[PDB]
């Protein structure tokens, strides 16, 4: 499924992902896609910081959701 | 490079509301050549840099830059037209309106925009079959509400422009045909049935089409319809055809429109974000004044779509050009 | 006097109102029939969106007018 990343530099990212990738997935993706390390990567969603344990389906966020990154 | 397609647009700060309505209005060659005409400094800035913006969206020939800067727009709107905050999420739909207001501003400080069209709006007193001066409103897009099988845009269509009846309605003729009643004497004001229809009077080159996805539950909280509402790449509106904007003025397929834009928001009732579909570039020598291919633009990211996909997603804003007529 | 709304069903309804009357007075009474909090509601009138501030006046607003009530959906 696809989600949108929108980042607060200027690009907003598309990712091919599933409801039960964790956040660590995601920002591996992230990664992958962008160069951006892991580390320094903080992913909200509904105003809420995600956490590396969970997966996509335990936020609710669905098909198309919009994810925010920002950099620490 | 972009070869076969277009810029794509940094997104400024959660702007990819006007960033896919860029993308948009650049499908409507009617629209840019009104804008040619009309350019053609602060108090222009807004269409001067919509011009420039445009220009680069619409370019058969790929230009210097992959990514566009809309930072003169931006800055044109929040510092001297709609002074909106940095970093809040918009309605596409809203920024349209205020476009188009914001140009026909600048316009009056010479032909209308070609997204300006005219509603016809009649009713009539049942009591008495008296029918009111009629109304003949500008429209820059039509905000169609959703019926409740699919639903198509034609329904919704039709939904727009069919009658209805309402209630307590003040008729100054019945008003006046009721007897009086000694209590003194009081005249009770008549209010009576009416009946209301608008149809489309006046159409437009350029045909903006907002399908309201967001309403207001029976709970009394905001909610978006996700639904697929089923809309072709071709609109016949020949089944859909004194007062002017408030001011009394005088009164003395044909219709037919080719989609160009579809602008999509991805999201729930509060927040997401807005995408376009749009056509390529005309080019010189097609053998259409349209292109036959199609582009997914998310603020800076640009793709080649099919016509399968436009036409399997969620339409909010619906960009036509009218094909010329017969 | 009696102007309408066309409501976010399609539905149009009906409004009392005078032609010193603000935008934000007008969305008061929408609230009132419809319940929608004026923050959330935009008002359009032959297709330009009406401001807090202005009155039904300043818009050539006349009897038996219809303005459009649509909300704000937002995407960023
Ligand atoms: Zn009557």
């Amino acid at each position: 499924m696809q989600i949108f990343v929108k980042t607060l530099t200027g690009k907003t990212i598309t990712l091919e992902v599933e409801p039960s990738d964790t956040i660590e997935n995601v920002k591996a993706k992230i990664q992958d896609k962008e160069g951006i390390p892991p580390d320094q990567q903080r992913l909200i969603f509904a105003g809420k910081q995600l956490e590396d344990g969970r997966t996509l389906s335990d936020y609710n966020i669905q098909k198309e959701s919009t994810l925010h990154l920002v950099l620490r | 490079s972009h070869m076969g397609m277009v810029p794509g647009l940094l997104n400024l700060g959660n702007t990819a509301f006007m960033n896919s309505l860029l993308q948009g209005l650049a499908a409507c060659p009617s629209f840019i050549r009104w804008l040619e005409d009309f350019t053609s400094e602060r108090e222009t800035q807004l269409s001067r840099s919509l011009m420039q913006l445009l220009k680069a969206l619409s370019s058969h020939v790929p230009g210097e830059d992959d990514v566009l800067d809309a930072g003169g727009l931006l800055e044109a709107l929040r510092l001297y037209r709609w002074h909106i905050s940095s970093f809040e999420e918009q309605d596409a739909h809203e920024l349209f309106h205020v476009l188009t207001s914001s140009l026909e501003e600048e316009q009056e400080r010479r032909t209308r925009h070609p997204f300006h069209g005219r509603l016809t709006s009649y009713m009539a007193c049942k009591r008495c079959e008296q029918q009111s001066p009629v109304h003949y409103d500008s429209f820059d897009s039509l905000s169609l509400s959703i019926p409740s099988r699919p639903v198509t845009l034609d329904q919704c269509l039709q939904h727009f422009i069919s009658s209805e009846t309402i209630k307590e309605v003040e008729c100054e003729n019945c008003t006046k045909q009721q007897a009086g009643e000694l209590v003194g004497e009081v005249l009770e004001s008549q209010r009576t049935t009416f009946v209301k229809q608008l149809k489309l009077g006046k159409l437009p080159q350029c045909l903006c089409i907002h399908l309201q996805r967001l309403t207001w539950s029976k709970e009394g909280s905001p909610i978006k319809r996700q639904e697929h509402v089923q809309f072709t790449e071709y609109l016949s509106l020949d089944r859909y055809k004194a007062i002017a904007n408030g001011v009394d003025s005088e009164h003395c397929s044909e219709y037919l429109f080719r989609l160009t834009a579809v602008l999509v928001h991805h999201g729930d009732m509060h927040s997401g974000h807005f995408i376009t579909y749009r056509r390529c570039p005309a080019a010189p020598r097609g053998t259409s004044p349209f292109s036959s291919q199609w582009l997914w633009v998310s603020d800076d990211s640009v793709r080649k779509a099919s016509l399968q996909e436009v036409l399997s997603s969620s339409a909010y804003l619906l960009f036509y050009e009218r094909m010329q007529r017969p």
